[PDB]
RNA sequence: UAGCUAGUAGGUGGGGUAACGGCUCACCUAGGCGACGAUCCCUAGCUGGUCUGAGAGGAUGACCAGCCACACUGGAACUGA
RNA sequence: CCCGCAGAAGAAGCACCGGCUAACUCCGUGCCAGCAGCCGCGGUAAUACGGAGGGUGCAAGCGUUAAUCGGAAUUACUGGGCGUAAAGCGCACGCAGGCGGUUUGUUAAGUCAGAUGUGAAAUCCCCGGGCUCAACCUGGGAACUGCAUCUGAUACUGGCAA
């Protein structure tokens, strides 16, 4: 269950008394397509060796994502550093119609059709954690149901 | 003097009368009381061709208004006529 | 019965005659927050009989000058 | 309004068999398929999200023989329609009357089904039809001519129609070159291979 | 923000100026032409850059960038001029139509040829 | 100075469970107890009083089911400044319709569930995930 | 552009209007509009709609259709339903 | 609209292809000629200039330009802010205005429910039908975030009360 992919390269720099060392800056996001996702960032000297590097992390760092047939279960924020990250269910109709970054989380996730917008900045790195904030907030009826001590039926229905 | 006339509508070559209660001054397409019904000479042998409803033209014949040469026709039309 | 509208006094030194406020509490289009919006109106009436300052009730009628085509029906509540 | 260029670089370029050159024989083994493009097809490509959805969308088109204003206003029908956007996509197209006449087997190609219709040989519910876009109802009788019929072009092409899958949605009686489209085309029934997904979000934007 | 403020003073919306005072949201104007001149462009540039003083037909004094390799404008020759800045040269906020008019096409050119207004080969 | 009494109730509560408090006391009203009620019916809060004659004091009782509380969110939508009523058919559904959202109604208060079936819409006093 | 306004704002009476009315007169009172924008200024036919937008909105009002306005430029009446 | 005739015969496009943006090899006019929508290219080895040339892309059109919206949550009502990025009046008092604790009445202005009238036709939309399909025309419903009245819910807001 890899389903393994990359979002984001880019070179930085170190600047020393010799001169600007560069590094490389990865960002892998990794999941089953089946509600299991994990961001993992990795910096390393050569732009490959940091890609593996990134995707060990990505592994370990993983979070559990409930979500209906195969889209989200309500409409739902999730606000990271200058990252809105707005994202709506929609119908099984339609595709992930969701920005760069912000749509390699999603299909990866297991997510096959949202509406999604990012406002604010639109930072690679934290619109990632921004949609993984916001799908890691996102509850199902299972838990609310559960939460309140009801009934799963009084309640949706 | 208000009349019940035909409008003509549709497309070049394949016309399509909207037959309609209007004021004679009143131009062909433009304003008209309510319209009552309509004509499509190019229907031909099948479901659809011309709907004309008699109810309502009782109420404007019958208080004043003439009916043109064609729709007096179509009122000949509509009933008896088969 | 008659479509007539409450609304407070805003002068009575005409003769004959009396400016009327009627405040209504319509809504903002785009906002949607509320407006307590005003309505002056020119209104006949028989010799000084409301003052200043007072609720009247008023009537659409016939004009009978330029402007002041509403005319009064009735006092309620008399000026303090 | 038509290619009319080279089709086998078509299917080179998309990669897999489009069957644009399908015809007489099966396989072609006969154009180094995958590995050459052009004149640089040893380029591995990077290929960015823009571009599998775009791949993606030619492939479709390329297939099925239409352009980007015909195809464009598919999509504006698709989404107009109840249910999955992505299936009315496939499903429009596959209501083709060039589409229909090619999966009874009247046409060894596409193209070969397109100009077949276009030269009055095609007729359903004893009418004929000329247009390749005719948007095949339910419940309809598509069918050739007896000018036309059996001509040496339709008889061997429905010969290879045997080795093909040949669909549940239609049926042909094949001794009188006579068809029957029945139903809507499903999605499981046909391709599983083309995304309909990246096409959808293609014209989203 | 607060409600009752943008009730007593609406959202004033920013009426963003046009680039080309060409007027009347013309595409192109004609143009009776004076003083055809080189200039120099700003800081990683340098080069010899055509241009001319169009005396346009509303009344409007402007310059406009002559594109392309050559050209037959000279004193007076009557030219369509489009809309487009070059951004290098400061001032220049126009360019010549070649092929409309008397402004001609680009000698031997084959590639890109709507631009630059050129026949087939 | 304490303009909105309701606003302060729901505040009270978000606070309440960010603190991971148990109960909330504050003062009591008419109004108050509509909502609270409403709250504990479905299942947000775990039972509440109003004990007191001439000043009473409406303390609740705020539920928790892991570590995590059980009001996600909470916030006031018809507010003095603004205030907000909407019709039968263009009621909310807070969440997507597994939270809810306190609508006054004449019928007395209560969910925007109710409101639907009961043929009736009002005054939306708050939103509850 | 913060003040504008003298048939101006109302009354009685006479005339006039198909019709009521400062529509117009004579006298009487001193008003009326105005910070929920009068006045003055610049621009503008208006609407159904059109284009755009996830929608709210934003822009616009060619064609088709309703309504107004104008007829070389300023007036006046005659004739007529 | 139909049928016979002759023979593929009469029947192509113009963008751009450093990046953003699907598409690169080289002969280059050596900061000259020029390019350019932004970042920027071009200084004897260029995917960014002309050219030949593979494609990339679009089709009887395609480009460039002008113009409106979009993306711009960059006038933010839905939906932004104001310690240091642009942004808390130097600090008070205060009429008009906006908002207002709390229990019993009472009204019904707001508010909601219903009903009737109307919101011209076209347009939009759905269901249809009609022209070889299609644009197009067109039958029938919904809608026209209205407003108006008439009667009711009176929780909530206001008024008039104690
Ligand atoms: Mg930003
Ligand atoms: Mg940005
Ligand atoms: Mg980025
Ligand atoms: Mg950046
Ligand atoms: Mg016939
Ligand atoms: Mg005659
Ligand atoms: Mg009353
Ligand atoms: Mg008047
Ligand atoms: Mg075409
Ligand atoms: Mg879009
Ligand atoms: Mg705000
Ligand atoms: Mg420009
Ligand atoms: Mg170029
Ligand atoms: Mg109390
Ligand atoms: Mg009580
Ligand atoms: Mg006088
Ligand atoms: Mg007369
Ligand atoms: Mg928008
Ligand atoms: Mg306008
Ligand atoms: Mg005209
Ligand atoms: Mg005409
Ligand atoms: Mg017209
Ligand atoms: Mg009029
Ligand atoms: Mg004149
Ligand atoms: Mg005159
Ligand atoms: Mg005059
Ligand atoms: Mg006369
Ligand atoms: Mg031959
Ligand atoms: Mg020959
Ligand atoms: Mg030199
Ligand atoms: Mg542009
Ligand atoms: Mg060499
Ligand atoms: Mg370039
Ligand atoms: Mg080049
Ligand atoms: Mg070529
Ligand atoms: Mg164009
Ligand atoms: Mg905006
Ligand atoms: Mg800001
Ligand atoms: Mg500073
Ligand atoms: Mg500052
Ligand atoms: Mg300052
Ligand atoms: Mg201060
Ligand atoms: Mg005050
Ligand atoms: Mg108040
Ligand atoms: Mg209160
Ligand atoms: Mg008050
Ligand atoms: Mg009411
Ligand atoms: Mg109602
Ligand atoms: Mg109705
Ligand atoms: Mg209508
Ligand atoms: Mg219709
Ligand atoms: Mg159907
Ligand atoms: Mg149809
Ligand atoms: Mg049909
Ligand atoms: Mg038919
Ligand atoms: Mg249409
Ligand atoms: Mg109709
Ligand atoms: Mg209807
Ligand atoms: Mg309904
Ligand atoms: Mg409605
Ligand atoms: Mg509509
Ligand atoms: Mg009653
Ligand atoms: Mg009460
Ligand atoms: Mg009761
Ligand atoms: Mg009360």
């Amino acid at each position: 269950e890899l389903q393994e992919k990359l979002i984001a390269v880019n070179r930085v720099s170190k600047t020393v008394k010799g001169g600007r060392i560069f590094s490389f800056t990865a960002l892998t996001v990794v999941g089953d397509g089946n509600g299991r996702v994990g961001f993992g960032y990795g910096k390393a000297r050569e732009v490959p060796a940091a890609i593996q590097k990134a995707m060990e992390k990505a592994r370990r760092n993983m979070i559990n994502v409930a979500l209906n047939n195969g889209t989200l279960q309500h409409p739902v924020k999730g606000v990271h550093t200058g990252s809105r990250v707005f994202m709506q269910p929609a119908s099984e109709g339609t595709g992930i119609i969701a920005g760069g970054a912000m749509r390699a989380v999603l299909e990866v996730a297991g997510v096959h059709n949202v509406l999604a917008k990012a406002y604010g900045s639109t930072n690679p790195i934290n619109v990632v954690r921004a949609t993984i904030d916001g799908l890691e907030n996102m509850n199902s009826p299972e838990m609310v149901a559960a939460k309140r001590g009801k009934s799963v039926e009084e309640i949706l229905g | 003097m208000v009349t019940i006339r035909l409008a003509r509508h549709g497309a070049k070559k394949r016309p399509f009368y909207q037959v309609v209660v209007a004021d004679s001054r009143n131009a062909r397409n433009g304003r008209f009381i309510e319209r009552v019904g309509f004509f499509n000479p190019i229907a031909s042998e099948k479901e659809e061709g011309t709907r004309l409803d008699l109810d309502r033209i009782a109420h404007w014949v019958g208080q004043g208004a003439t009916i043109s040469d064609r729709v007096a026709a179509l009122i000949k039309e509509v009933n008896k006529a088969a | 019965k008659i479509r007539t509208l409450q609304g407070r006094v805003v002068s009575d030194k005409m003769e004959k005659s009396i400016v009327v406020a009627i405040e209504r509490f319509v809504k903002h289009p785009i906002y949607g927050k509320f407006i307590k919006r005003t309505t002056k109106l020119h209104v006949h009436d028989e010799n000084n009989e409301c003052g200043i300052g007072d609720v009247v009730e008023i009537r659409e009628c016939r004009p009978l000058s330029k402007t002041k085509s509403w005319t009064l029906v009735r006092v309620v509540e008399k000026a303090v | 309004a038509r290619y009319l260029g080279p089709k086998l670089k078509l299917s080179r370029r998309e990669g897999t068999d489009l069957f644009l050159k399908s015809g007489v024989r099966a396989i072609d083994t006969k154009c180094k398929i995958e590995q050459a493009p052009g004149q640089h097809g040893a380029r591995k490509p990077r290929l960015s999200d823009y571009g599998v959805q775009l791949r993606e969308k030619q492939k479709v088109r390329r297939i099925y023989g239409v352009l980007e204003r015909q195809f464009r206003n598919y999509y504006k029908e698709a989404a107009r329609l109840k249910g999955n956007t992505g299936e009315n996509l496939l499903a429009l197209l596959e209501g083709r009357l060039d589409n229909v006449v090619y999966r009874m087997g009247f046409g060894a190609t596409r193209a070969e089904a397109r100009q077949l219709v276009s030269h009055k040989a095609i007729m359903v519910n004893g009418r004929v039809v000329n247009i390749a876009s005719y948007q095949v109802s339910p419940n309809d009788v598509v069918s050739i001519r007896e000018k036309a019929k059996k001509q040496s072009r339709v008889k061997a092409a429905l010969e290879l129609a045997e080795q093909r899958e040949k669909p549940t949605w239609l049926e042909v009686d094949a001794g009188k070159m006579e068809g029957t489209f029945k139903r809507k085309p499903e999605r499981s029934d046909l391709s599983a291979d083309i995304n309909e997904h990246l096409i959808v979000e293609l014209y989203s934007k | 923000a607060t409600v009752n403020q943008l009730v007593r003073k609406p959202r004033a919306r920013k009426v963003a100026k046009s680039n080309v005072p060409a007027l009347e949201a013309c595409p192109q104007k004609r143009g009776v032409c004076t003083r055809v001149y080189t200039t120099t462009p700003k800081k990683p540039n340098s080069a010899l850059r055509k241009v001319c003083r169009v005396r346009l037909t509303n009344g409007f004094e402007v310059t406009s960038y002559i594109g392309g390799e050559g050209h037959n404008l000279q004193e007076h020759s009557v030219i369509l001029i489009r809309g487009g800045r070059v951004k290098d040269l400061p001032g220049v906020r126009y360019h010549t139509v070649r092929g409309a008019l008397d402004c001609s096409g680009v000698k031997d050119r084959k590639q890109a040829r709507s631009k630059y207004g050129v026949k087939r080969p | 100075s304490m303009q909105d009494p309701i606003a302060d109730m729901l505040t009270r509560i978000r606070n309440g469970q960010a603190a991971n408090k148990a109960a909330v006391t504050m003062p009591s009203s008419k109004l108050k107890v509509a909502i609270a009620n409403v709250l504990k019916e479905e299942g947000f809060i775990e039972d509440f009083k109003v004990e007191g004659d001439t000043k009473p004091e409406l303390e609740l009782t705020l539920k928790y089911f892991q570590g995590k509380a059980v009001v996600e969110s909470i916030q006031r939508v018809s507010r003095p400044g603004l205030r907000i009523y909407k019709r039968k058919d263009e009621l909310p559904k807070v969440m997507a319709g597994l939270g809810i959202a306190v609508v006054s109604t004449s019928k007395g208060v209560m969910t925007d569930r109710a409101a639907r079936q009961a043929g009736l819409g009002g005054e939306i006093i708050c939103y509850v995930a």
